[PDB]
RNA sequence: ACCAAAGCUAGCUCAACAUACUAAACAAAUACAAAAAUACACCAAAAUAAAAUAAAACAUUCACCUAACAUUAAAGUAUAGGA
RNA sequence: ACGAGCUACCCAUGAGCAGUUUAAAAGAACCAACUCAUCUAUGUGGCAAAAUAGUGAGAAGACUUGUAGGUAGAGGUGAAAA
RNA sequence: CUCGCACACGCUUACAUCAGUAACUAAUAAUAUACUGAUAAUUAACAACCAAUAAACCAAAACAACACUAAAACGUUUAUUAA
């Protein structure tokens, strides 16, 4: 005996039915988009063709992403998409030579970071490259709302879009209440990033957190079976008055 | 070594080991030690009349049986509150805002016997 | 007492017929204990077949009475709350809920149940799965097989 | 000084709270719906217990200033 | 940020699928470190 | 100097050495009682 | 002449199809020392699989060995190997 | 993964040491309960997978002992016998 | 001829009344505390379960008068609460 289905779409059959199908269509089609995130530790080569040295011959070359591992701890902050790189390597860089276990680890800074769409102070552990990143986009908010999810890794930066997403939709007026002219200010330079409401509060969600959100709304008392039948019996009641 | 697979209860373990058999808690423990013994925890047993009452634990052999019908809450509803219902809605006086009158109850709390907590034990 | 007897009875009635079914239901154990004392056979045992039958009818119509009467009021199916929770072997087990003084955060026993299943069981849910289905597998190949050799000594089509 | 306290046997503080309610304007998802602890999901914050009918054994202990015969004047017994 | 490469060479799949990865791929040499550059 | 008789009976230290409760306790004690409903055991512990 | 001998069912194996995949039973009690109605909580966690073996030794290496999306060929070819 | 209910050591909580000799409750002395096991003889599929009989050493201490808890194999523990 | 009664820990009806033992159990027979069938039983005063906070209090058990060094288990009262 086999099974019909196979084990390693079994995962997948999950979300066809029952309360993961009710989930918004939007918020599944980000969450079944698996994109190669961008590249950090390992060096990419840019030609798809490339020449063997050795051979004088065409050959066909591709990038294969290097693993690498994530700390629970890393979700508590900003690390720019890096973590531990666990592997071997050889000492004193000779093949013939003993294999090693080895662990690199990134060098991890204590910073504490200013939003301004949300106007508070954020300690946040974050490393080199992240900063570097905070400079390219130009902007720490920027930074958070360029980058896509595959690109920061992190749920404290995916709950930080989320809550600057929403803010931005809703339009709060408790961003300044008392400088209505810096309210629009802030607001207008990241015009491009705006998303309608339907869509800021389901960014920042993972799956375990989207289905007790979905219960929560979907969560009714079961109707009396007393207002049921009042209503079927008036139903009959005004088909017997029309009916004369 | 010992038996893994009998029942564990009271009469194996120590004098420590005092576990109860199934009964239900009826007071707890005062301030001397002594037993204090709630008057309200205590099933006190409620039973009628039977001296003026005629019915006997057996029937009679050629007494016909019935179409065994189980009862249902549609048919309940159409034999208690329909009647009231048709009547007041053929003279307008029928209130879809409130039906306490018919029977229906808003919240169960209120009431001294609950059924969705299942306050009654039987 | 047939189930349909006892639904033309009131409520009151049926309260007042639950004491004299009971009453004889203890006359009836105290024969059949006196009986295996005295090493001599009760007297027509299928007395105490017939009074437990009727105990068991006068429970059902009063219960059948209870549940309608709550599905008018309130719509619940079971008298008694719960929620399907799956613990820590991975099964799906319906858990009752129980009776307390203080709310669910503030229980130090409660709070020391789990439910939620642990990423290593995982494997063996998908073990119970395949054991299960072998079970019924074969469970299946077996009515064929017995048609087939019944048909052989059988040939009437 | 030298606290006579020692920091394993005092009573732990409360653990951090999770990066959710930090961020301003948005609603945190807690397990409370469903009543016990799941992995994933922000631990909640309630409010103190209030017990609408005070209970004689179980109730906190009142403060001493409470009681109607206390006096700010230091009396020696 | 350390960036490494492969001691060992890895098998291609062009049409789209995942490579297999087998024990001897995981053995990296440190190539560059971006904190010791200028 | 006589062994043999090494089990000294005491429900106090089987109940609590081999008991339920210590067996959901830990994660690898889970997974004892696991095993053991899967190979269909009649009493899965003390 | 004792001890013994003979029987053909119980069920099983490998597939196929296949719904789509933790059965049956859950009235009460079940993670206090499980199956004990009832009191102010703490709750939780991850770090590359290794080696037996092959190279007639053994240190670099040793298919499958967790995660492939298949079949006919390109092909045991290009390449990677104390080469 | 599972094992400190036997054993090595330790943390809790308990319980025993009669008589005799000495200003002595002095890791003193005679000798029981109690704890170890020196020598020899039976036993060697035995009563016993390490015992029985006689005889021995300590017996107010670095002593015996009950209940319960702690340390787990690249380790634990050890008045080192690997 | 002399390890006897009871409790704790453990075992779990192996105990009691009546009947049967050709055979099963006892390393044999009689036979029945030990094997089979039926019926019956251990009744709480003893034992388990059997309050919280604040404050005063340097002063050993060894017939304990009073001392030794190794510095020692063993709580009462007042106040605020306690179905
Ligand atoms: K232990
Ligand atoms: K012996
Ligand atoms: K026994
Ligand atoms: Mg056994
Ligand atoms: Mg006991
Ligand atoms: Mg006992
Ligand atoms: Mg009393
Ligand atoms: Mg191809
Ligand atoms: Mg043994
Ligand atoms: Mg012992
Ligand atoms: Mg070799
Ligand atoms: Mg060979
Ligand atoms: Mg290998
Ligand atoms: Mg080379
Ligand atoms: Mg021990
Ligand atoms: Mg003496
Ligand atoms: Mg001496
Ligand atoms: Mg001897
Ligand atoms: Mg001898
Ligand atoms: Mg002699
Ligand atoms: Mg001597
Ligand atoms: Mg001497
Ligand atoms: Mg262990
Ligand atoms: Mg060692
Ligand atoms: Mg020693
Ligand atoms: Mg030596
Ligand atoms: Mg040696
Ligand atoms: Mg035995
Ligand atoms: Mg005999
Ligand atoms: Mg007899
Ligand atoms: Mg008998």
């Amino acid at each position: 005996p086999l099974h019909k289905v196979p084990v390693g779409l079994w995962k997948q059959l999950r979300l066809w039915e029952g309360i993961y199908s009710r989930l918004p269509r939007h918020y599944l089609r980000s969450l079944e988009e698996a994109r190669t995130p961008t590249p950090v530790h390992y060096r990419p080569h840019g030609a798809k063709f490339k020449i063997n040295p050795k051979n004088w011959q065409r050959e066909r070359v591709e990038d294969v992403p290097i693993p690498v591992h994530y700390p629970p701890e890393s979700q508590l902050g900003l690390w720019g998409g890096e973590g531990w790189v666990l592997g071997h390597r050889y000492v004193n860089n000779d093949k013939l030579s003993k294999r090693v276990r080895k662990v690199w680890k990134p060098q991890l800074f204590q910073r504490e970071l200013y939003s301004e769409i949300l106007d508070k102070r954020f300690t946040v552990t974050v490393t080199m490259r992240t900063l570097d990143l905070i400079d390219q986009a130009c902007g720490f908010d920027f930074y958070i709302l360029k980058t896509p999810k595959e690109d920061l890794c992190s749920k404290f930066g995916m709950d930080l879009k989320r809550g600057m997403l929403l803010r931005l939709a809703r339009q709060d007026p408790q961003l300044h209440p008392d400088d209505p002219a810096r309210r629009a200010a802030i607001y207008d330079r990241y015009k491009a990033f705006v998303i309608p409401e339907a869509e800021a509060e389901w960014v920042g969600l993972t799956l375990d957190e989207a289905v007790e959100k979905q219960r929560l709304l979907e969560e009714k008392d079961p109707i009396p079976l007393f207002k049921i039948f009042v209503e079927e019996l008036l139903g009959q009641l005004q088909q017997q008055a029309l009916s004369e | 070594g010992a038996d893994r697979m009998s029942k564990w209860t009271s009469k194996r373990g120590p004098r420590t080991f005092c576990k109860g058999r199934g009964a239900k808690g009826t007071g707890f423990h005062g301030r001397d030690g002594k037993f204090v013994q709630i008057k309200e925890m205590i099933p006190e047993l409620v039973v009628p009349e039977l001296a003026g009452f005629k019915l006997k634990p057996y029937v009679n052999y050629r007494a016909p049986e019935g179409t065994d019908t189980p009862l249902t809450a549609k048919q309940l509803f159409l034999e208690t509150a329909a009647p009231a219902i048709e009547k007041d809605f053929k003279a307008g006086t029928f209130d879809p805002e409130h039906l306490e009158k018919y029977g229906f109850e808003p919240t169960q709390e209120g009431k001294l016997f609950q059924l969705y907590p299942k306050n009654f034990p039987r | 007492w047939t189930c349909q007897q006892l639904r033309n009875k009131s409520n009151e009635d049926l309260h007042k017929l639950w004491y004299v079914l009971l009453k004889e239901r203890n006359m009836l154990l105290t024969l059949e204990q006196e009986a295996k004392r005295q090493r001599l056979p009760m007297p027509s045992p299928e007395r105490l077949e017939k009074v437990v039958d009727s105990m068991d009818a006068l429970d059902k119509v009063v219960q059948e009475r209870e549940d309608a009467l709550r599905l008018l009021q309130t719509g619940q199916e079971k008298a008694r709350p719960g929620a399907w929770r799956r613990d820590i072997f991975g099964r799906i087990i319906w858990h009752k809920f129980k009776q307390w003084p203080i709310p669910w955060y503030l229980n130090k026993k409660y709070n020391r149940k789990r439910f939620f299943a642990m990423p290593y069981v995982e494997r063996f849910v998908r073990m119970r799965i395949e054991k299960q289905a072998r079970i019924k597998a074969r469970k299946r190949s077996l009515e064929r097989k017995k048609e087939k050799f019944l048909q052989e000594k059988f040939p009437h089509l | 000084a030298y606290e006579w306290g020692v920091r394993s046997t005092r009573k732990p503080e409360p653990p951090p709270l999770d990066r959710v309610y930090e961020i301003p304007g948005l609603e945190p998802i807690t397990y409370a719906g469903k009543m016990h602890f799941m992995p994933g999901l922000a631990r909640p914050v309630f409010p103190p217990w209030d017990p609408g009918w005070t209970h004689p054994k179980f109730r906190r202990l009142p403060p001493l200033h409470e009681h109607p015969l206390y006096k700010d004047q230091a009396c020696y017994v | 940020t350390v960036i490494v490469e492969r001691w060992w060479k890895v098998p291609l799949a062009g049409e789209g699928r995942k490579p297999r990865l087998h024990r001897r791929h995981r053995v990296y040499k440190l190539v560059e470190d971006t904190k010791h550059r200028p | 100097k006589a062994r043999g008789n090494e089990y000294q009976p005491s429900n106090i230290k089987r109940k609590h050495k081999h008991g339920w409760v210590r067996r959901l306790r830990t994660p690898t004690g889970v997974q004892v009682i696991l095993r053991r409903m899967h190979k269909g055991r009649k009493s899965l512990s003390h």
